[PDB]
């Protein structure tokens, strides 16, 4: 019959959960977001619609940090973002104070992934309607990860979703073929400003505002920091000189 | 959410009726038949054995006639599985009020209890109600032989004769025709045998399909006793009767 | 089935808004403010001859300050009634002092929206809106005579003169006219009486008809029917002259 | 999260039925089938280990269980309905019974037990009801030895002999014509094994069969000695050679 | 401890029960009743800490006349008895125990017999043709002992029990201030408003 | 074992004037013979012209004070601004202490 | 953890559950009061689906709240007892707590809450019952009686009628009694009360009960014979025309 | 479609919306017009109250959270209350715990938080009111917009409810002229006023009729309602 | 009525339509698995599939280690391979905690095939589109395999087959053993029994792979671990020196 896509937990005959299938949609009806993997950390960046000139500029930030050395964006329902960021600092809370040691980048993805899922279980709730990067650098160097609505989660060398991620896979699969010695976190942060730049086309209707943020075992000490002033600056100009 | 799977077992028909509670007794009418007849010296339980085969072991069996006290007994139409749970409650009631004020339960506040707990399942909590009716056949000090019986909606009644089950009404045409005051308890037992070899939806009526169970105050000692018939003592009754 | 907390495409809950179906089939009900207190009548609206009137109670005491008059389903008045007694009675335990009628008020409908079969925000167990709108009216050394209209959406609002029930729309237009800054506490017995008459589907008598007033001097009193009845024949009066 | 079904699943229709309880009789029916018989001086239950493959090891999956020393069960319908009835058969039998009085209760408590679990699971909210029927058998010292059937309503009865699923109406008609009161345990396991035989499609070997009987006391399976009142277990399944060894004379 | 004792005669029980209300160094009241009528024919008497001692009877009374109501039936007095031990025996393991002592007297009319009880705050019950709970019965057992018969008429009752008020007005240290007394019998509970001089 | 309690030393009064009124105490918290300030002020001004002080042990003090000044700030949130009484705070404070009947505040205020 | 929602408000205002249960009620049995100068008369109906019953023993319909106050009722027998049962526990405590029996009014307000409740609670349906309260307040001669209902309503009857058929008997009732000299005795006032019942037991001797209610705990019920008596006095005053 | 998707918050909807949500926006559309701007000493909060007959009374739009914070309503009244409340809590523990005032910013995130648990769980229903937050912290004058999908933003101004468009173009115009409105409240205030009368229609605004609150460099939050206001109409 | 098909509740067939759904779920990955018994090592091979150019290869896996005994290779979605491999660590630990010694590979299985046969009854709880085949070599049973599926059925197996092209893989290896005769891999290394296993899985899927197409997990007395990349070619190199 049908119906199979009215509650979450119920699997279609195909074996599929439309409810989770559904919330992807609100995801890529979001902003377009990313992250970048170089040789020592890992870049966040992410599409800011500017609706008006009443917004404060610089001010509605949406990168959240995890801890001291976590970095999470996000695209979809913006609200469901944060409450899952909330859990992940509670997550890694907990864990650094039984262990002493900062939560390792792999067994937070699983925390938010085992919570994630969990949301896929009942249908006395609904599944996120978000699409999460975050990454850090710990013990064994950097590591990037992309969470799905499912639950699904991997390690990546280049993430995007929302709006234009397609056109950001496609620029990040350029920048993977072309280094394979592994990009830096300078020049990451530069790359990021320019598929943040070009996947904006996909909405070249409302102007936006640029935002990145990285985690550089050299450049930040393994500490999760906003890209802001100069460094900030250039990015926007290596962005704005390769778009035209 | 869950609401959707909710039959809503206590709700009202636009009739005022409540839907379970009719089903319910729709079920309970299909049951073996039970008879109970109560005569000047004592209350005779009789009931069909539904659906029988060669290989049941009938001398280990019991499906229709339960011990709740030394001086109550019931006798059960419908779920059996429904009953047990009922009949098991009972008989702890039973002793709870023993243990409180060291004198045995009067009948009536025993059915009373067994059949409030059915009229709960009616008013709340969402659950199907027992499909259970019963005969109950019991003797204290303030009413002698009492004879009631109680349904899925909680109601009971006191009876001089009557049945619970499978043709109901044929069966109570027929003791309402026979039944006199002054009975003695063998002319009981010959009237619950005559009624129930009448409303049959068997071939005959064979010892290997009844259950027989009597409350007397044996002269010749001053107490109440309880009797559940065996097989051959069914037998023997049922060939003096005229039944052979 | 539908929960009983969602939202209409209009943005409106339903129960809430059928609530307010139930309260339009309810007895009429009428409050008038003035600087000499406030009063409040009620259609008593009997079913049947054989019923006792008086053991009508639609107009009820809260503390001495203030009182009430209900319209719709009575029936879940009750523990909004106890509700708001108790929390009268428990601010003057606490402060020494009298509830401000607004306070009173807020109060008895912050038990509105408390209602759901699990509604995140904290225990809401009542499973539907109040049927019923009351008219809570009092007085207080802050901002002296007042009038409320507390529904069962939880939203209350303050009005010169206010009519709720089957007559309400009706009765609404009249003191629209009506009404004035200078009204007597008189001028508002005759006037709630007046309105009453013409809504009421029976006429008007000490019987099937109550008024009430506050005044701060004397607080929350229930007009009998003796003092009723002298109005009533007072108001036959200046309206047959003219 | 929470579960929230807590109403019933399994209600009354118009007819009076109780169709989860119906469902689950269904279910019961294209379960391979079992059987048991009851001789003077023992009890059997049988039934077939329908491999789903070849590459499967037959032996780790048992469908005939011990619950006591003295008491067994096998099934039909759905096996992980019956594994999970199993461990919660075993448990009772501990914590209400021989935690309680000292000593193993009599089967037909037991089954009256396992009854009362699956009698819940037909009314609780929430659930659905188990889809097996069991056939439980057992000895006591003061019922002696003892057949019951338990079906997913949670009602049960006592047998001289019955089947259930798949073939249990046929192979029920051919255990009425060789029962009688005088059956030995030995007549009984062969009277079993040819009504079995019936019922079983490919191989019928001591491989593809599992059986079970309920008899003397084995104090070679006891495990120590030394306590005069503690003989060994009624309880013993016949192994894949005893089985074939009896194949023979079928 | 306060007076409390009880006499069963051939027809009917009879419970006298010391007046005197003492806090402290002052004596509150001396015309106080430690009884209370469980339904028409079972009269109960009570000594022990000074709150719980009330609030006993009256839970226990409102019980049994909830009982009466509901069955529109009047319990045997040995079953009212057995309700009342059961309630003391769970109190005596709660938080904070009911220090209460009580006699039952009543008249079982299906019987035909009067009936006294005797039941200590630990739930200890006993059936008695004369009882007394705390100090009393040291005083006036070897009196009883000794005129004690099981058909006295209940004027031989009173009279005996007057003899035992006597001696505890003769070797007590405290002035419990005369008794109260009662009679249970066929036709009810009544009050000998006449013993301050009878 | 552990004491919940200490005493802070200090002293304080209170004087009503016809239509003013007083309330001084000195500013020296101590704790046995041993002095933990000169100057730590024990009297507060806690609006709607109100001043309180709570004498005896210090923690205590602080935390009854602390209440009682959020209780005002309440006031007015639940009773449009309304002013409150000098009265009404005393029937307040006497339920902020009664509340805590079985592990009082070791303290005695005055208002 | 069953918390339904099983009454609530239907698009016309209206709550369904709660309607359905005065249909319970309307197809219950009819249940009369009439109260007189000095004292109130409760008649009931029995039904005859069934007749082969044990009168000593099958439950009766006018319950003993207390030893002043009865109460009647039409609809859901099982239900009934719950009120029963509650009302008679609120009368013990009331008793236990204020040191007075409860008065008329009291009693019924609480069992109109307890009604009211299940109207408003989740996992829960109301009473299918209406009932009829009446009796004496303590230390007073005036007769009380009155009326409760699904929705948690009640008020004060001169007479009043709950069951099937009450549409009937209430006329008779509202063209039968005169406030102005209500029956002035036990024996008019039972008449009134039979009379009223006639009007839609038809022939019922055994089909008919009365209880009276006096000042000071005096209840008590009439056996066949005593009402047979009523019933043919009456059969009279109709040929006697 | 949308009807069978649409029954509760739990239900995304084959193109990844929530209805319930969404049909909870709409109570603030159909609520009365608030507006509010900020310079860079104070933050300006200009609501029109609504009345339901002339004998009644036009219903408080303004609440105060704290000394230093406060925010406008348009929508369900009652749910304002509850978000109120839980923000007055929030600004009351900071002061309490840690002796600090709460950052308007962080108030922001706290509120889109408890919002956004309404929208996600069984049971419960989406708030039904629109808020904007003005207060002055440790950075200055702020100006926030609270919608009930849980999306809070940082505004310089900005209009909700009935015909909020209106003043929201018009503020978007005079941004460059307001936002230096610097040490001097009452320009601010009339600049809120000449905003909120673009989404005029029905009458204009008077004086039981407009209400306005303020808060900045050296004003603790507070509320001007009836004469208080002649002065700006 | 129709909602027999949504909430695991019988369909008047009899029947569980959402286990059955469940099941599907299973092959939504692709990906195909198997296990064989060596004479003393337990071993899993798995396909595995990198579509995407920008994920991190290494963190791609549906092989677990859920003890330092018991080995796990999941047959369905991730997140719920992810949710039943906490949970089969979680129960490991615990046991050994409770009882004193490792838990036994069968055992587990049982507990895991328990806790889904739950959500089977349950209407609240969904099943796990997953099948689970756990392996190690036990100390009282020497090698082992026990998959368990949505069921909540387990069972224990000489060599077994998972995913879209179970059917060929099966027969395959029944070939094999009705031919040997014997119940496992007569070899006495892990190696050459690695390499029976991916022998096999080439025949039967008429495929080739490269040290990145396979995934591979050892269960030995005592430890049980997976291959790398590098390991796997040594073992790709091997098998190719014989055809």
């Amino acid at each position: 019959g049908t119906g199979y896509d009215l509650s979450n937990s119920v699997f279609s005959p195909d074996g599929r959960n439309f409810q989770v299938e559904y919330a992807v949609k609100a995801v890529e009806n979001g902003t377009t977001s990313i992250g970048i993997k170089c040789n020592d950390g890992v870049v966040f960046a992410v599409e800011k619609l500017i609706t008006s000139k009443l917004l404060v500029p610089q001010k509605n930030v949406k990168i959240q940090v995890v801890d001291r050395h976590i970095g999470c964006v996000y695209s979809g329902l913006i609200p469901d973002g944060r409450h899952l960021v909330n859990r992940g600092r509670e997550e890694a809370a907990s864990f650094k104070k039984l262990y002493k040691t900062p939560i390792p980048i792999p067994a937070f993805a699983d925390r938010l992934g085992q919570y994630v899922q969990a949301h896929t279980l009942y249908n006395s709730v609904r599944p996120f309607g978000v699409s999460t990067i975050f990454g850090g650098v710990d013990k064994n160097g950097a590591h990037l990860y992309m969470l799905e609505p499912s639950g699904s989660y991997w390690g990546y060398k280049g993430a995007a979703t929302g709006k234009g991620r397609q056109s950001a896979k496609a620029e990040l699969e350029k920048l993977v073929d072309h280094h394979p010695e592994g990009l830096s976190a300078r020049e990451a942060v530069k790359q990021a400003a320019k598929i943040i730049y070009l996947a904006h086309e996909d909405n070249k209707e409302k102007d936006f505002e640029l935002e990145i943020s990285w985690c550089s075992l050299s450049e930040t000490n393994g500490l999760h920091k906003f890209v802001k002033g100069d460094l900030l600056q250039e990015a926007i100009d290596f962005a704005q000189k390769e778009i035209n | 959410g869950s609401r959707r799977y909710d039959s809503r077992t206590t709700i009202f028909s636009p009739e005022g009726r409540l839907y379970q509670v009719e089903y319910a007794l729709e079920s309970i009418s299909h049951a073996g038949t039970a008879i109970g007849i109560m005569a000047s010296d004592g209350i005779v339980l009789a009931a069909e054995r539904k659906v029988t085969s060669t290989l049941l072991e009938q001398d280990t069996s019991t499906e229709k006639l339960y011990k709740l006290n030394d001086k109550i007994a019931v006798a059960v139409a419908g779920l059996t599985a429904d009953a047990e749970i009922l009949i098991n409650t009972a008989r702890i009631h039973a002793q709870n009020y023993l243990k409180t004020y060291n004198e045995d339960i009067p009948v009536e506040i025993l059915v009373r209890r067994l059949s409030d707990i059915k009229q709960g399942y009616t008013q709340h909590g969402g659950l199907r109600p027992f499909g259970v009716s019963f005969i109950y056949a019991g003797y204290d000090d303030r009413y002698g032989y009492q004879l009631y019986t109680s349904n899925p909606s909680g109601n009971y009644t006191g009876w001089k004769a009557i049945s619970v089950g499978a043709n109901t009404s044929a069966a109570q045409t027929l003791l309402q025709m026979d039944y006199k005051d002054d009975m003695k308890v063998d002319d009981a037992i010959e009237l619950a045998l005559k009624t129930l070899s009448k409303t049959t939806d068997s071939s005959a009526l064979t010892y290997d399909r009844l259950e027989f169970a009597t409350i007397r105050k044996g002269a010749n000692d001053g107490e109440v006793y309880q009797k559940i018939f065996k097989p051959q003592e069914i037998k023997d009754i049922l060939v003096k009767t005229g039944i052979t | 089935d539908r929960g009983v907390s969602t939202f209409s495409p209009e943005g409106r809950l339903f129960q809430v808004e059928y609530s307010l179906e139930a309260i339009k089939l309810g007895s009429t009900a009428i409050g008038i403010a003035t600087k000499e207190g406030v009063v409040l009548g009620v259609e008593k609206r009997a079913t049947s001859p054989l019923l006792e009137s008086d053991s009508i109670e639609k107009i009820v005491e809260i503390d001495r300050h203030i009182g009430c008059a209900m319209s719709g389903l009575t029936a879940d008045a009750r523990s909004m009634i106890e509700h708001a007694r108790t929390a009268a009675v428990t601010h003057n335990l606490y402060y020494d002092e009298d509830i401000n009628v607004e306070s009173l008020t807020q109060s008895v409908c912050d038990l509105a929206l408390r209602f759901g079969e699990g509604a995140s925000g904290e225990e809401r167990l009542m499973s539907r809106p109040f049927g019923v709108a009351l008219l809570i009216a009092g007085h207080d050394a802050d901002d002296g005579y007042q009038l409320f209209h507390a529904e069962p959406s939880g939203t209350f609002y303050r009005y010169n003169a206010k009519a709720i029930g089957s007559g309400s729309e009706g009765a609404q237009a009249e003191l629209l006219n009506e009404w004035h800054s200078s009204l007597t506490l008189k001028e508002a017995e005759l006037l709630v009486l007046k309105i009453l008459k013409q809504v009421m589907e029976e006429k008007l008598d000490e019987n099937n008809a109550q008024l009430s007033c506050i005044t701060k001097q004397d607080g929350f009193k229930i007009y009998d029917n003796e003092k009723t009845a002298e109005l009533i024949k007072e108001l036959k009066e200046k309206e047959a002259a003219e | 999260m929470t579960d929230r079904y807590s109403f019933s699943l399994t209600t009354f229709s118009p007819s009076g039925k109780l169709g989860q309880i119906d469902y689950a009789l269904t279910a019961v029916k294209q379960g391979v089938t079992s059987l048991g018989i009851k001789a003077t001086n023992g009890v059997v239950i049988a039934t077939e280990k329908k491999s789903s493959s070849p590459l499967a090891m037959s032996e780790t999956l048992s469908k005939v269980s011990l619950l006591t020393p003295d008491i067994g069960a096998v099934y039909s319908g759905m096996g992980p309905d019956y594994r999970v009835l199993v461990d919660k058969s075993r448990k009772v039998a501990h914590t209400s019974y021989k935690r309680i009085y000292g000593e193993y209760p009599p089967t037909k408590l037991l089954v009256s037990e396992v009854a009362k679990i699956m009698q819940e699971a037909t009314q609780s909210g929430g659930v659905r009801p188990f889809g097996v029927s069991l056939l439980i058998a057992g000895h006591d010292e003061f019922n002696g030895f003892s057949l019951y059937q338990v079906d997913p309503s949670g009602s049960y009865f006592p047998w001289k002999a019955t089947a259930i699923g798949k073939g249990s109406v046929a192979a029920k008609t051919f255990l009425e014509k060789r029962w009688n009161d005088e059956l030995e345990l030995e007549d009984a396991i062969h009277i079993a094994l040819l009504t079995l035989k019936e019922s079983v499609e490919g191989e019928f070997n001591g491989d593809t069969i599992e059986l079970a009987i309920i008899g003397d006391e084995n104090p070679d399976l006891l495990g120590y000695t030394g306590i005069p009142t503690d003989k060994g277990p009624r309880f013993r399944k016949l192994t894949s050679q005893e089985i074939n060894d009896r194949l023979e004379a079928l | 401890m306060d007076i409390i004792l009880g006499i069963r005669v051939q027809d009917s029980v009879i419970l006298a029960s010391s007046k005197a209300v003492t806090r402290g160094i002052s004596v509150l009241k001396d015309s106080d009743d430690k009884t209370r009528q469980l339904s028409p024919h079972t009269l109960m008497s009570f000594a022990g800490e000074a709150g719980d001692t009330v609030q006993f009877a009256e839970y226990i009374q409102a019980n049994i006349q909830l009982y009466s109501i509901r069955e529109d039936y009047e319990l045997s007095p040995q079953a009212v008895s057995s309700f009342v031990r059961q309630e003391l025996a769970k109190s005596i393991r709660s938080r904070r125990p009911y220090q209460v002592n009580v006699l039952i007297g009543g008249y079982d009319k299906k019987k035909n017999k009067p009936e006294l009880y005797q039941i200590d705050y630990l739930g200890t019950k006993v059936e008695l043709p004369y009882g007394a709970h705390g100090y009393s019965g040291f005083y006036t057992f070897s009196l009883l002992d000794h005129h004690y018969r099981p058909d006295m008429t209940t004027e031989e009752g009173l009279d005996l029990l007057k003899l035992c008020v006597q001696e505890l007005e003769k070797r007590m240290p405290m002035d419990f201030k005369g008794v109260i007394v009662k009679i249970v019998d066929k036709d009810g509970i009544r009050q000998v408003d006449d013993f301050q001089a009878q | 074992q552990f004491n919940p309690y200490g005493d802070n030393g200090g002293t304080i009064l209170g004087i009503a004037g016809e239509d003013f009124a007083v309330l001084a105490g000195d500013t020296r918290n101590i704790t046995d013979y041993s002095i933990n300030s000169r100057y730590e002020p024990k009297v507060f001004d806690c609006g709607d012209n109100i001043v309180m002080s709570a004498n005896g042990f210090a923690a205590d003090g602080d935390a009854l004070v602390k209440r009682f000044k959020n209780s005002v700030k309440w006031y007015h949130f639940d009773h449009n601004d309304k002013k409150l009484s000098i009265n009404s705070a005393a029937r307040n404070i006497q339920h902020l202490l009664y509340g805590k009947r079985f592990f009082p505040y070791y303290v005695h205020t005055i208002i | 953890g069953y918390d339904r929602a099983l009454s609530i408000f239907s698009p016309d205002g209206h709550i369904f559950q709660v309607e359905y249960a005065l249909e319970a009620v309307k197809r219950g049995t009819c249940a009369v009061g009439v109260k007189g100068k000095n004292c109130v008369v409760l008649g009931c109906e029995r039904r005859s689906t069934l007749k082969l019953q044990d009168t000593r023993i099958t439950p009766s319909k006018v319950s003993k709240i207390d030893s002043h106050v009865v109460l009647s009722f039409s609809g859901l027998n099982a239900d009934s007892r719950i009120l029963i049962e509650k009302a008679r526990v609120e009368a013990q405590s009331h008793r236990l707590t204020l040191e007075d029996p409860v008065t008329v009014e009291y009693l019924t307000r609480y069992v109109a809450g307890v009604q009211q409740r299940y109207t408003q609670s989740g996992g829960v349906r109301p009473f299918g019952v209406s009932t009829l309260i009446a009796g004496f307040d303590p230390r007073d001669d005036e007769p009380k009686l009155y009326q409760t209902e699904p929705s948690g309503i009640y008020s004060s009857w001169s007479a009043q009628t709950i069951g099937r058929n009450s549409k009937t008997v209430r006329e008779f009732l509202e063209k039968n009694y005169d406030r102005k000299e209500p029956p002035a005795t036990v024996e008019e006032c039972v008449k009134l009360t039979v009379r009223s019942l006639l009007e839609v037991v038809q022939t019922g001797a055994k089909n008919i009960e009365i209880t009276v209610v006096k000042p000071d705990s005096d209840i008590v019920a009439l056996s066949s014979e005593e009402i047979n008596q009523y019933v043919t006095q009456i059969e009279q005053e109709k040929q006697e025309q | 479609f949308r009807n069978n998707y649409d029954g509760d918050t739990v239900t995304f909807s084959p193109t990844g919306r929530l209805f319930q949500v969404e049909y909870a926006l709409e109570a603030i559309k159909q609520g009365s017009v608030t507006v509010g701007l900020r310079s860079n000493t104070h933050a300006v909060l200009v609501a029109l109250k609504r009345n339901a007959d002339e004998l009644s009374s036009y219903q408080k739009k303004i609440i105060k959270c704290d000394e230093h914070m406060g925010l406008s309503l348009a929508g369900l009244a009652p749910d304002a209350r509850v978000l109120s409340n839980y923000l007055r809590q929030q600004c009351n523990y900071s002061s309490l715990v840690f002796n600090r005032k709460l950052a308007v910013e962080r108030a922001g995130h706290l509120l889109c938080d408890k919002a956004q648990k309404n929208t996600q769980s069984y049971g419960g229903r989406p708030y039904g009111v629109g808020l904007l937050i003005i207060g002055y912290d440790k950075s200055g004058a702020h100006l926030l917009e609270f919608q009930p999908s849980g999306n809070v933003t940082e505004l310089y101004g900005t209009a909700i409810g009935a015909r909020s468009q209106g003043a929201k173009t018009y503020l978007e115009r005079t941004l460059d002229t307001f936002i230096k409105i610097d040490g001097n409240p009452d320009e601010l205030i009339k600049a809120g006023v000449e905003a909120i009368s673009q989404s005029l229609r029905d009458e204009s605004l008077t004086v039981d009729n407009l209400s306005i609150a303020i808060v900045g460099k050296d004003t603790p939050f507070t509320i001007y309602d009836g004469e208080a206001v002649a002065k700006y109409i | 009525a129709g909602y027999d098909r949504h909430i695991t509740i019988f369909s008047p067939e009899g029947r569980l339509y959402q286990v059955e759904y469940a099941f599907k779920a299973t092959n939504q990955t692709n990906i195909n698995s198997l296990a064989v018994r060596g004479k003393d090592c337990t071993v899993v091979i798995s396909q595995k599939k990198v579509p995407d150019k920008l994920l991190d290869p290494t963190t791609v896996s549906y092989i677990f280690c859920i003890s330092r005994t018991i080995g796990m290779v999941v047959n369905g979605p991730i997140p719920d391979a992810r949710n039943a491999a906490l949970r089969a660590k979680a129960e490991a630990a615990e046991f050994r905690y409770k009882y004193g010694y490792d838990m036994p590979c069968d055992v587990l299985a049982k507990r895991m095939a328990n806790l889904s046969q739950i959500y089977t009854q349950r209407a609240y709880m969904r099943p796990l589109g997953v099948i689970l085949t756990f392996v190690s070599v036990d100390e009282e049973l020497g090698p082992s395999i026990y998959k368990t599926d949505p069921a909540g059925y387990y069972v224990g197996y000489k060599a077994t087959a998972t995913g879209p092209k179970q059917q060929e893989i099966t027969t395959n290896l029944e070939n094999h053993f009705k031919k040997s005769k014997i119940d496992h891999i007569n070899e006495e290394s892990w190696e050459k029994v690695v390499e029976f296993a991916i022998t096999h899985m080439i025949d039967a899927l008429g495929t080739e792979f490269s040290k990145n197409d396979l995934e591979v997990g050892v269960a030995t007395k005592d430890k049980f671990f997976t291959l790398s990349a590098e390991n796997i070619e040594e073992r790709l190199v091997a098998i190719a020196e014989q055809d």
